[PDB]
């Protein structure tokens, strides 16, 4: 019954705003790290996966090379949060979010952009 | 409490045509990349081709484009391997394979991306 949850799975954004996609699950205490997987993609693009605490940068995908964060911050809450720096029409795409925190568990977010 | 299912395997003439099939049960794969693997006697096993959560990305290794078709059915917790002009290098146990939590970091091709393993079906290409 390990359950991602996203407050909201459609985002509509303006042309050259940042933007900050959602996934929870549940934490209450100091995160395992060796155990904690997020894994967020956009149309079979890797933006982001972080295992062992660390973005693994090798495997992301030139679109979001220093445009992505994953919010280390709020992942301490259970919020795996993913900002986007500055948003372009590429960005457009439906989102998934992946988290893995004894059990794993995958959500779809639509984000649309408004044009320039 | 998963469990990956395949069946349609068998035995066919070089440049005839086979349709594997895997149902998947114990929870809804509709978000998760799938794949089809295959393995020969005593040889690596290796990825033949995938299909995205996105149900719109298919991807092959090179020997068999244009050759096998991946496709799924989400109301149905199945995917498909569509197989036409069969070629000697074919024979093999397939294997159906759902995404693993360490796909973002091994790729779609490797076998360390997907956890979720079917028990396999034989495909024989008369050699």
């Amino acid at each position: 019954a390990f359950t991602v949850t996203v407050p909201k799975d459609l985002y509509v954004v303006e042309y050259g705003s940042n933007m900050t996609i959602e996934c929870k699950f549940p934490v209450e205490k100091e995160l395992d790290l060796a155990a904690l997987i997020v894994y967020w993609e956009m149309e079979d693009k890797n933006i982001i996966q972080f295992v062992h605490g660390e973005e693994d940068l090798k495997v992301q995908h030139s679109s979001y090379r220093q445009r992505a964060r994953l919010l280390k911050d709020q992942l301490s809450l259970g919020n795996a949060a993913l900002q986007i720096t500055d948003v372009k029409l590429q960005d457009a795409g439906v989102y998934r979010c992946m988290i893995s925190y004894g059990g794993a568990d995958y959500k779809r977010i639509t984000v649309k952009v408004n044009a320039p | 409490e998963v469990q990956l299912v395949e069946s349609g395997g068998g035995l066919v003439q070089a440049g005839g045509s086979l349709r594997l099939s895997c149902a998947a049960s114990g929870r809804t794969f509709s978000n998760y990349h799938m794949a089809w693997f295959r393995q020969a006697p005593g040889k690596e096993r290796e990825f033949v081709a995938g299909i995205s959560w996105t149900g719109r990305g298919t991807y092959y290794t090179d020997s068999v484009k244009g050759r096998f078709t991946i496709s799924r059915d989400n109301a149905k917790n199945t995917v498909y391997l569509q197989m036409n002009s069969l070629k000697p290098e074919d024979t093999a146990v397939y294997y159906c394979a759902a995404e693993g939590t360490l796909y973002g970091s091994g790729g779609r091709t490797h076998q360390s991306a997907y956890d979720y393993w079917g028990q396999g079906t034989q495909v024989t290409v008369s050699s």
